[PDB]
This record gives C-alpha cells, sequence and structure tokens, in this order.
C-alpha cells in the first residue's frame, strides 16, 4: 500500500497500545523477539531496537536542521549471519529497500535521471535512496562498491538531501533515508591482528562518518559450538523452535504485524525531549574520554585510527531520544541515559582495542 | 524492457533466472561476463527476488532457480599447487554461495 | 444594439459596479495607470521636437460582500467575467479597450497539480503550478484587415475572429480575405495600418518536488495572449490561474471516425505569476516598507554593526568569526567597473575552505544557499554541461540546433556552491579555468559558435590529499591541485582540528543547549545594501595598501607563495566591499585597515 | 489463463490474472450535450449512456436540421416560408455543439501482459487491451498483479 499509506486507525487499537506501553520489561520483550532463529551477539540485537524508531528532528531557526536516525556497520567474518539480519529487517520495517551493489539488478542504487525517449522529456528515474523516502535502506558489500555513485552516498547520510545538477533540471529533493551497511574485511580475524582500521581500500574518514561501528569476532569454544549446532538442527526440523515459538507468542513477545503498526504509531505520535541534568551528566562523561583519548595519543607517540568527534557526542545526544520514544514520555530520566553510557560505551570498547 | 520486433507494444521480458522458476539453468564460462549479469547472478542467489526499476514500471519478480556452472581454469589446466579460490580468476562473494 | 442584451445582463453590471464603488482603491489604481501613461504621453509630445491594462482584484472582499457572486465566478465562469470586464471599461472611460482582470487568490480549494486535474473539474476556474517546459515561439496574429482600393480612393476593412475569443462560443461565420470588391477593381492591401496581437503557447508538467516515486509525468498545456508573452523562461516555476476551456468537435462530426477520443482540452489565460523556488529563479521581489528603511536608517549609523552582522550567520556554531566576515563580504561582492573600449574588470570574491573533517565545512554551505538569492549546488559531477550548454536540441518544426543552459549560465549574479572539489576531473576545471577570470563562455561545437555571458561567484570545500595533515609535514602540497587554482582563488582559509579542554568546554555546552540580527531582516537589508548606492575609492586609502602590498611581496615572498597582482586587485575589491557595509558613499582608511587584517590572516 | 481464449468466449463473462505493463493519457468522453442548428436556428439535447464501442461510434450527431419533422402548423409555416417557393434545408450535417453547458466523464487505456513464469520458453509473451469506465481510472500503478 505504501506509498500514500494509510495512518489513522480504530479506538480499541490505542487502548492495546496503552497496554503494552506500561510494562517495566519493555526493553527486554522488544530485545528478545527479533533474533528467533539467531543465537548470540545480544549488542547487535540491542542496537536495531534504537534504529527502528528515529531520532528527534529540530528544525530551529535558522534555515539548518538536524537529523535521525543512526547509522551502523556490521563488518566482520562469515558466518555471523548478518545477511540474514538484513532480511529480517527488510521484513520487519514499513518501507525497506534491500540493495546489495554495485547497484541491484536492473535498478540504480542513486538518484539517475533519464529522459523519456517520447515527449524528450525529463523524469526522475529511481534508485534506492528516492523510493524509501522515510526508513531504512540496507546495503551488502560497502567496500567492493563502485566509487561514481559514492559522493552522492557521503552527502546523503548528513544533510539528508541529494542535489541534482544535469543538463535541464536542479531541483533539490528530500530523502529521509538511515543507512544500514554492512561490509566485509579481506582475512578475517587479521584485522584485528593488525590496527583496528585498514579495511576500506581508500581512507579511514568513512569510519569517522558513521555513528556506531560493530566488530564481530570468532573464538572456538566447544560448548558454543554444540550449542549452535545443536541449535540450527533444532531450528530446521519438524519446527519445534516455531511450536515453542507460538507458546512464547501465548505469553509475550507480541508479534510481527503487531510489531509494525506499533512502530508506525510510535514514530508520528510523540516527540521527546531531555533534560539538562542529563545534558551535565554527558558533558561530564565526554570530557572525560576525550582526555584518556588525549593521554592515550600523547603516549603511544602516534595518531590514532579511529578518530572521535563531536560528531559522537551527537550519536549520544540521538540515542536518548531513541530510547525515549520508546517509552513514549516526553522527558528524560538519568538512568534512561545510562543505559546508553553502557552501550555506547560497549562500542568504544569495540572501537579502541 | 524492450520492445518486440514482431508485436511493436513493448514487453516486459523476464531473464533467464525469471524464466526457469522451479527448475534448472545452465550458465558455462563465468571469465567472460559482465559486471551488471553478476550482479544479477549475485541478486539471484541473495534473497531469491530479482526488482527493476527501469523505466515507467517498478516490481519484485521472484525467481528461485538452481544454477549448474561450468568453470574453466586460468592459462592451462590446474595452474599450480594454490587453492581454487587463487587457481580461478573468480571473487570471493560468487564463490561462497 | 449588438443583440440588444438581456436585463440580467444588466443586473450581473449593475451589481458589480456597486461593489467596484465599495471600496475605492481600485479607482485610485486606474487614476495611477491613467496618469503616468498621461504624463509619459506628454513627454514624448513635447520634449522630441507602455503599461498595460489589467487591475489586479484580490478574492478576499467578495466573501465579504455576496456569497452569490463569489460562488458564482468559481463555478462557471464564462457568465460572470464579460459583464465585470464590461462594467470597468464603463469607469475607466467615465473617468476620463479591454481591461482584464486578475483573480488573485486564495483559491476555494482548487489548488491542484496536474496530476489530478481532469476531468470533473472542466470548464471552472483552476489554479495550476508547476514547471515550464517547452515554451514555443512567438508568432504574431492577426486581426483587421485594411485595404487601399483603386482608382476611387477610399480604404476598407474586414474583422476576423476565432475560437480562442472571449470565452463564450459564438456561431463561426470564416470570411475569405478579400480581393476585388463590387465592382470589379484591384484592392492591393497594406501594412501598418492593419493591427496584430501576439500568441504564445506553454506546457506544464507536474513538479518533481511533489510528484510520486517513480511514474511517468503527465502534462498539459496554455495558451497565452497579448500582454503575457515572454515572462518565463524555460526552467522556472510557474503558478498558472486560468479557465479550462474544452473545444473542437470530437470525431462525432463524420462517421468511421478516428482520432478515437476528441474534445482536446487546455487552459485560457490569464495571470501567470512566476514563484520563488529553492534552487533557480530570482527571489529580490522582497517587499522594502517605509517602517524597514527607516528602522535600516536607524541600525545604519552605529559603529559595531561589522561586528553584529559578523555574529549574524552563526546562530548555531561556534567560532569562526572570521570566515563569518568573508562571507558577508562576498554577499556584498564589491562593484564591477567596465571599462570605455576594452575589456571589463572582474567584481566579486572566490573562496575556498580547506581543512579536516567533521569541522562543519558542508553545514556552512547549506545556510549560504537558504539565505542568498540564486543559489545553485553542485556536488561530484558534473560532466557533461555545467559549464556549457551541450547543445543538445531537435527541434521538430525545423532543423535548427539551440542551446539549452547548464549550471553556469543559469546562476548569473550569483552564488555557485560546489562540493568535493578535489573529485572534479581536470576536463571540467578547464571549463572553471574559462569562467572564473575570462567571465564568458565559449561555445562551438558543431554548431553555432557563440560567446554568452556568466559571471557567478564560486565557493568549494576540498579535501586534503591524505589524512588530515593539515600541519604536519608542509602546506606544500597537502591540497595538489596546482597551480594556477591555488592563484584564481582569492582566499585560502586553512582549518585545524586543535584538541584543548577549554575548547571542548565551549564546543560542549553548545551543543548541549542548542538542542532547546533575524535573518528575514538581513536579507532585506542586504539587497537594500546592494541597489543603492556604489562607493567611489578616495586618495585616503592608496597608500595603505601600496605600503601593504609592497610589505607583502618584499616579506611574504621570503615566507611563502605565491602573490601576483591578483591579490592587490583582490584587495581593491574587498575595500570595496566593506565600503558597502556601512552604506557609505566614499572610502575611508578603515577600510584598508579592516581588508589588510583579513588577509593577514588569510593567508598567516 | 491466458494462453487458452477461444472465439467461443466472445461476449461471455471471463475473468483472469496478469501483470499491468503501462497505462495511458485520462481522455474526456462526453454524457450530456445540447446542440444548435447554424441555420434553422434550433435547440435540441442529447443523454448517452454506455460509452466503450471504440470505433462505432456510440452516436453521431444527426445529419439534417430535424425541425421538420413537427407536429405544429405555424412551425411548419416559417420552416417553410424560409425561402419563397422552395423549402429551407439547414442540410448537410449543421449541427454545433456548445461547449459552455455539457458534461463529461473518463477512460484510461491499459494495457495487460502474462506472467512470465509460464510458460514462455520458446514463445514471446503475448498481450491485451483493457478499458476503464468512470470511477475505474487512476487506481492501479503499473507494477501490480
Ligand atoms: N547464530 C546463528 N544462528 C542461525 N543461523 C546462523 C547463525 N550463524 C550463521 N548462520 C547461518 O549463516 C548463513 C548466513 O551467512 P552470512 O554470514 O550472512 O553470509 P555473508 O554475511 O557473508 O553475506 C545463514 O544461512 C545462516 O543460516
Ligand atoms: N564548531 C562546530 N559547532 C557546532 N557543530 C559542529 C561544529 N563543527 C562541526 N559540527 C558538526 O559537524 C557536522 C557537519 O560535518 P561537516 O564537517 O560539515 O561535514 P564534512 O566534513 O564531511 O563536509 C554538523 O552536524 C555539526 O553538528
Amino acid at each position: 500500500s505504501i506509498w500514500n499509506s494509510v495512518t489513522m486507525f480504530t479506538e480499541e487499537e490505542e487502548e492495546e497500545f496503552l497496554q503494552l506501553s506500561r510494562n517495566p520489561k519493555l526493553y527486554e520483550i522488544l530485545t528478545n523477539s527479533i533474533a528467533p532463529s539467531i543465537f548470540g551477539n545480544e549488542d547487535i540485537k540491542k542496537a536495531i531496537v534504537c534504529l527502528l524508531m528515529g531520532g528527534s528532528k529540530k528544525i530551529l531557526p535558522d534555515g539548518m536542521r538536524l537529523r535521525g536516525d543512526i547509522n551502523v556497520l556490521l563488518l566482520g567474518d562469515p558466518g555471523t549471519a548478518k545477511s540474514q539480519l538484513l532480511k529480517f529487517v527488510e521484513k520487519v520495517s514499513p518501507i525497506a529497500v534491500y540493495t546489495s551493489g554495485k547497484g541491484s539488478s536492473a535498478a540504480g542504487l542513486t538518484a539517475s535521471v533519464q529522459r523519456d525517449p517520447m515527449t524528450r522529456e525529463f523524469y526522475l528515474e529511481g534508485g534506492a535512496m528516492v523510493l524509501a523516502d522515510g526508513g531504512v535502506v540496507c546495503i551488502d558489500e560497502f567496500d567492493k562498491m563502485r566509487d561514481e555513485d559514492r559522493v552522492a552516498i557521503h552527502e546523503a547520510m548528513e544533510q539528508q538531501t541529494i542535489s541534482i545538477a544535469k543538463a535541464g533540471i536542479t531541483t533539490v529533493l528530500n530523502s529521509r533515508t538511515s543507512v544500514l551497511a554492512a561490509a566485509n574485511p579481506i582475512y578475517g580475524r587479521y584485522d584485528d591482528l593488525k590496527s583496528p582500521g585498514d579495511n576500506i581500500d581508500f581512507q579511514t574518514t568513512i569510519l569517522s562518518r558513521f555513528d556506531m561501528i560493530f566488530i564481530v569476532k570468532d573464538d572456538h569454544n566447544e560448548e558454543r559450538d554444540i550449542s549452535i549446532a545443536n541449535h540450527v538442527i533444532n531450528i530446521h526440523t519438524g519446527n519445534a523452535n516455531a511450536m515453542q515459538n507460538q507458546q512464547e507468542e501465548n505469553g509475550s513477545e507480541i508479534s510481527i504485524e503487531k510489531m509494525k503498526r506499533y512502530i508506525t504509531y510510535c514514530r508520528l505520535k510523540c516527540a521527546p525531549r531531555l533534560s539538562p541534568q542529563a545534558a551535565e551528566k554527558l558533558s561530564s562523561n565526554f570530557v572525560t574520554i576525550r582526555k584518556q583519548l588525549l593521554i592515550n595519543e600523547l603516549e603511544s607517540t602516534e595518531r590514532s585510527s579511529i578518530p572521535i568527534t563531536i560528531r559522537q557526542l551527537e550519536a549520544i545526544i540521538r540515542i536518548t531520544e531513541s530510547l525515549a520514544k520508546l517509552e513514549l514520555s516526553p522527558i528524560a530520566q538519568e538512568r534512561h541515559v545510562d543505559e546508553a553510557i553502557r552501550l555506547f560505551q560497549a562500542s568504544t570498547m569495540d572501537a579502541a582495542s | 524492457v524492450r520492445k518486440d520486433p514482431i508485436t511493436k507494444e513493448w514487453t516486459l521480458e523476464g531473464g533467464a533466472l525469471v524464466l526457469a522458476d522451479k527448475g534448472v539453468c545452465l550458465i558455462d564460462e563465468f571469465d567472460k561476463m559482465n559486471d551488471q549479469d553478476r550482479t544479477s547472478i549475485h541478486e539471484a542467489m541473495e534473497q531469491q527476488s530479482i526488482s527493476i526499476s527501469k523505466a515507467g514500471i517498478v516490481t519484485t519478480l521472484q525467481a528461485r532457480c538452481s544454477i549448474i556452472a561450468a568453470a574453466n581454469p586460468n592459462g592451462g589446466r590446474y595452474n599450480s599447487t594454490l587453492p581454487l579460490a587463487q587457481n580461478v580468476s573468480l571473487t570471493e562473494p560468487i564463490l561462497s554461495r | 444594439t449588438f443583440f440588444a442584451p438581456d436585463a440580467v445582463f444588466g443586473d450581473r453590471v449593475r451589481r458589480f459596479q456597486e461593489f467596484l464603488d465599495t471600496f475605492t482603491s481600485y479607482r485610485d489604481s486606474v487614476r495611477s495607470i491613467q496618469v503616468y501613461n498621461s504624463n509619459n504621453a506628454a513627454n514624448y509630445n513635447d520634449d522630441q521636437d507602455i503599461l498595460p491594462h489589467r487591475i489586479i482584484i484580490s478574492l478576499d472582499d467578495l466573501r465579504e460582500f455576496d456569497r452569490s457572486f463569489w460562488s458564482g465566478i468559481l463555478v462557471e465562469p464564462a457568465y460572470f467575467i464579460p459583464p465585470a470586464e464590461k462594467a470597468l471599461t464603463d469607469l475607466a472611460d467615465s473617468m476620463d479597450h479591454p481591461w482584464k482582470l486578475s483573480f488573485k487568490g486564495s483559491f476555494g480549494a482548487h489548488a491542484l497539480s496536474p496530476r489530478t486535474l481532469t476531468a470533473q473539474h472542466l470548464n471552472k476556474l483552476v489554479s495550476v503550478e508547476g514547471i515550464v517546459t517547452k515554451t514555443s515561439l512567438v508568432r504574431p496574429k492577426l486581426i483587421r484587415s485594411v485595404h487601399y482600393a483603386a482608382k476611387t480612393g477610399r480604404f476598407h476593412y474586414r474583422d476576423y475572429t476565432d475560437a480562442t475569443t472571449t470565452l463564450t462560443t459564438r456561431i463561426p461565420t470564416p470570411a475569405i480575405y478579400p480581393t476585388e470588391d463590387t465592382e470589379g477593381n484591384k484592392l492591393t492591401t497594406e501594412y501598418g495600418y492593419s493591427t496584430f496581437i501576439d500568441h504564445q503557447r506553454i506546457t506544464v508538467q507536474e513538479m518533481p518536488e511533489m510528484a510520486p516515486a517513480g511514474q511517468l509525468p503527465r502534462s498539459i498545456d496554455v495558451i497565452l495572449d497579448d500582454d503575457l508573452v515572454d515572462k518565463t523562461k524555460p526552467g522556472d516555476r510557474v503558478n498558472v490561474v486560468g479557465v479550462f476551456k474544452s473545444l473542437g468537435a470530437g470525431g462525432m462530426n463524420q462517421s468511421n471516425s478516428n482520432t478515437l477520443i476528441g474534445f482536446k482540452t487546455l487552459i485560457l489565460g490569464n495571470t501567470v505569476y512566476p514563484l520563488h523556488a529553492r534552487s533557480t529563479g530570482v527571489a529580490a521581489r522582497q517587499m522594502l516598507t517605509d517602517f524597514d528603511i527607516r528602522n535600516i536608517n536607524k541600525l545604519s549609523k552605529k559603529k559595531d554593526i561589522f561586528d553584529i552582522l559578523s555574529q549574524s550567520l552563526a546562530p548555531s556554531i561556534y567560532g569562526h568569526d572570521h570566515i563569518k566576515k568573508a562571507i558577508l563580504l562576498m554577499l556584498m561582492g564589491g562593484v564591477e567597473k567596465n571599462l570605455e573600449n576594452g575589456s571589463h574588470l572582474r567584481g566579486d570574491i572566490n573562496i575556498l575552505m580547506v581543512g579536516d573533517p567533521s569541522t562543519a565545512k558542508s553545514q556552512l554551505l547549506r545556510f549560504v544557499l537558504n539565505t542568498a538569492s540564486l543559489a545553485i549546488a553542485t556536488t561530484g559531477r558534473g560532466s557533461s554541461g555545467v559549464g556549457l550548454t551541450a547543445a543538445v536540441t531537435t527541434d521538430r518544426e525545423t532543423g535548427e540546433r539551440r542551446l539549452e543552459a547548464g549550471a553556469m549560465v543559469l546562476a548569473d549574479r550569483g552564488v555557485v556552491c560546489i562540493d568535493e572539489f578535489d573529485k572534479m576531473t581536470d576536463v571540467d576545471r578547464v571549463a572553471i579555468h574559462e569562467v572564473m577570470e575570462q567571465q564568458t563562455v565559449t561555445i562551438a561545437k558543431a554548431g553555432i559558435h557563440t560567446t554568452l555571458n556568466a559571471r557567478c561567484s564560486v565557493i568549494a570545500a576540498a579535501n586534503p590529499v591524505f589524512g588530515q595533515y593539515d600541519v604536519n609535514r608542509d602546506p606544500h602540497q597537502n591540497i595538489a591541485l596546482p597551480d594556477s587554482l591555488l592563484s584564481r582563488f582569492d582566499l585560502l582559509f586553512v582549518v585545524t582540528d586543535d584538541i584543548n579542554e577549554i575548547r571542548d568546554r565551549s564546543i560542549s555546552e553548545h551543543v548541549l543547549r542548542t538542542h532547546r540580527v533575524t535573518i528575514p531582516f538581513l536579507r532585506k537589508y542586504v539587497q537594500y545594501a546592494k541597489e543603492r548606492v556604489i562607493p567611489q575609492l578616495t586618495q585616503e586609502a592608496i597608500n595603505v595598501i601600496v605600503k601593504n602590498y609592497t610589505d607583502l611581496r618584499n616579506d611574504d615572498n621570503t615566507k611563502k607563495s605565491p602573490i601576483t597582482a591578483r591579490t592587490l586587485e583582490t584587495l581593491i575589491r574587498l575595500a570595496t566591499a566593506h565600503a558597502k557595509v556601512r552604506l557609505s558613499k566614499t572610502v575611508n582608511k578603515v577600510d584598508a585597515k579592516v581588508a589588510a587584517n583579513l588577509l593577514r590572516f588569510a593567508l598567516l | 489463463p491466458l494462453r487458452d481464449l477461444d472465439s467461443e468466449h466472445v461476449s461471455k463473462i471471463v475473468r483472469l490474472s496478469g501483470i499491468i505493463i503501462s497505462t495511458s493519457v485520462l481522455s474526456s468522453r462526453a454524457t450530456y450535450l445540447s446542440i444548435m442548428c447554424r441555420n434553422c436556428r434550433h435547440t435540441t439535447s442529447i443523454t448517452i449512456n454506455n460509452f466503450n464501442s471504440i470505433t462505432g461510434n456510440t452516436v453521431s450527431l444527426p445529419r439534417s436540421c430535424l425541425s421538420t419533422i413537427e407536429s405544429e402548423s405555424s412551425m411548419a409555416n416559417e420552416s417553410n416560408i424560409g425561402d419563397e417557393s422552395t423549402k429551407k434545408n439547414c442540410g448537410p450535417d449543421p449541427y454545433i455543439i456548445i461547449h459552455e453547458s455539457s458534461k463529461f466523464i473518463d477512460q484510461q487505456f491499459l494495457k495487460l501482459q502474462e506472467i512470465p513464469e509460464l510458460v514462455p520458453v520458446g514463445e514471446m509473451p503475448r498481450n491485451l487491451t483493457m478499458t476503464c469506465d468512470r470511477y475505474l481510472t487512476n487506481k492501479v500503478i503499473p507494477g501490480t498483479r
């Protein structure tokens, strides 16, 4: 039904939406429904939750405006089943486009303009970003891409507006997308035997333009391997884990078709905001982290591979409105930010070593 | 989307991966192909769905094929002791599937 | 008597007469038009020995005057427009010709784009907006003939009509272009006395910013009239208000018909307005009341306004005052001096930023893209046809080659905001060499050798060569686009990423409180600063830039590189612009001090 | 299925299933149009109801000035004394549509194609032509099943 889908709805759905949102364990019951098949990797399992909500949108005078939502890489070894996770985000999200390219398949990835042979007339051809306006775009093989449609991708993650300057038309259009890339290293764990950069061919400013870099490892463990193997045999047949999923649905883990409508309703109704003591908390954390990069920077006699910028502070300040926009409340609280200190702090432990 | 020289109306002409659903396709000599084809073979093994967007049409056709390939080594029959990803001139993501 | 018209026509004429005499601004507007043409006629008939005829009527007043006349116009306009035009010609003839109207609105939920136009909205009054393509040529139409006779010596006379006349219908009578009256005599025609009235048709597509995701566009076409020829170049964004007429006999005349569905449609008239866009078309129509120029005169005479308007472009960006000073000096732009029987000398300023990532270098250029007028942004590519036209024309009426302007021709008197300046290949950099000093674009492709005009101003923001190494090794190729491209640019701001603790604080509370002097006055300051008045340079400022320039050669040729005479010319340009800021007429030593300090911080 | 459509199915209710390639431009037919003789100065009106008989047409304008079929005396008198000894004639086809008191409707012309899964293996896929009435216009984006 997209584009021009249905917004307003009935009365009892408001009732049951106000009945789901009052549970104290909303974060757990959302972080157990995303991977009923993927074992392990609970951090990414947490990070998809704060990505499907979207941040705040501020149109403060002047003509400038800020953005939402955050952007996530998932670089790591094969066997992470990150591609199946991207198929899951394709199934959940209200609008979502899955392009594994290089452009795929007979459809390009950016906003190309093709003149109609009849009438000799310009029109917007399509692509990936323009069809998916107001949601999530998932990409495979972000390192192995053509590099002529790359400048537009490194523009549409920052100011949300793709520009066209061809021979006839000079319009500037909107794209409120939220990129979720997933690249692949060469030789695997030798990346973390090297410096944590040294994967993308050209430069590492790309790794500073993103927000939450995740790095997946693999360590052989016997009970872990028997657990994943016996788990996958339980996944196969005769879908006993799906029967168990039905007895989960009798108790918790609401639905897919309830989850989609819940994401739409929680997205376009509320608009959250913080409290200034949380702001002095976040200043009191970020200044100490930057000083720690100053002392680690001065002692280790070289420059760092993954820098820290104020975009990292802007990502930290958007995570709290993601989680408040889950909790449906207009204001923010202290533990309500400290959980994001734990999570982004786990991504800094992903970042440094 | 291309025209048809017998009948002048435009036709949505599906590919062979569109055409061979619930069957077996036959592709040979990988080393003489374009990137435009290689993105389509990578597409059909990725999520079993070819989507097209030119010109005035926006669909997702379904394709659940089964490919039997027929490769060809580089120069000599078996170049060195080196393994297959080193021996053939292909790439790793088409060898993963 | 034409047809001795009914008392219904008398009712409409009398009622609209009462409305037009109720509110009395329109009488004063008619008086203004009539007096202006009168005194112009006195100048053209007295020394040596133009304005059209339409009144803009707003639909605010008729809703509080008559519901019947209001909802009468917006349903059946072929019964209500010719009476009101008749009464207005009655008033204009009685106070001292067509005298058409406008109907500026405020329209009645007929605000519809040409995607949703047809067909139960037909033969009503409809407002349509969109892009204009593919505007045809202007041709003159004949109305009245005049013939001289031989040998009896009497002129003659004949009329002509069409289907695109006044909005009713009429039983058509064709009429042969006459020759050989009774009795048989040759009728040699004439020109100069026979009238002619112009005619032009344009077509309208729906907006691409409003269009669906990807689908084919659907379009209609508009006929224009006498006083509406040549308003809108192709590429504009245009509001049209008109009448959705449907003329023609649709194949029901002759049997066994082809052209399966007839009844071709169009729009007559009436009031083409061009409107502002985000990236094409001027916005210099902004109003200036006497209150506003009185306030500009009130703030005009202070001594801190350059330091007030410095900190005005940054509501939410910390630091970087000297960049803001450079951007205001770009928006004022200096003055343009064309010589006599030579070549002109360039007026504006060109600015390149370069520095580390995450330094708000891309956030700034959107703000310059909003506050200015005629901003056009080109990122990356590029080829083909940014600086050229590419000449792809396949004109259907005859074999001929036209031009279709790119981004450089179209941004005249404007600002071009280029991002990622290193990613450009050198083949387009040839065209940037052609633009940024020669100020002309010569195209001799297939073709037609031409020399059009384009005098834009350029802002770019390039990355370093490798890493953020802006100070580490040397300034000698941390940028590496040598070397004439470094000399064409006036200023080279070099932005670093120093780490501190106080800087972390001052950034911190700024970014934190941002999540929770005013610009629509500032652009009204800008345009009045631009049209009035140009300054002249005076004796008090020569010796400062002479001593300063010999200083910069004899010592900055011992420190850095390069220095040409173009630095001297840009000193003169920044002096003139800072003279324009304070709304003065002459040039003081203060200007040379300020521009001197800006070039010191820019180079050193 | 679209492959087997004999001539035995001419003018019956037959449903099917395919893929819509591309639509067309919104047209305008007429439903109520009021006419006038350009010689006789007569007035009539015509309503038409069912409007898809594409190269028929559904109706035409009448081809005589139609006043000579009159059940009155003095109307036949003035229509007799249009001339002096011979009868008058508007004819040939004299009528003129007045465009300022009519009403119009819509018509679409889609185009339909069989699904490319079965069984075009040797062949080329074959196609038909649709037609829509009033409220069935502008409902289907080209691409759907
Ligand atoms: N923890 C897991 N739970 C379930 N399936 C898994 C798990 N780990 C890996 N898989 C399997 O791995 C495959 C996905 O491969 P993947 O690593 O996504 O390829 P790539 O990331 O190189 O595109 C899937 O078929 C999936 O069944
Ligand atoms: N001095 C500053 N004050 C406030 N915000 C800043 C500052 N410097 C950088 N930023 C942040 O940097 C972002 C813009 O990055 P930018 O440097 O423009 O992109 P790029 O380097 O890729 O061209 C903005 O979101 C803005 O919030």
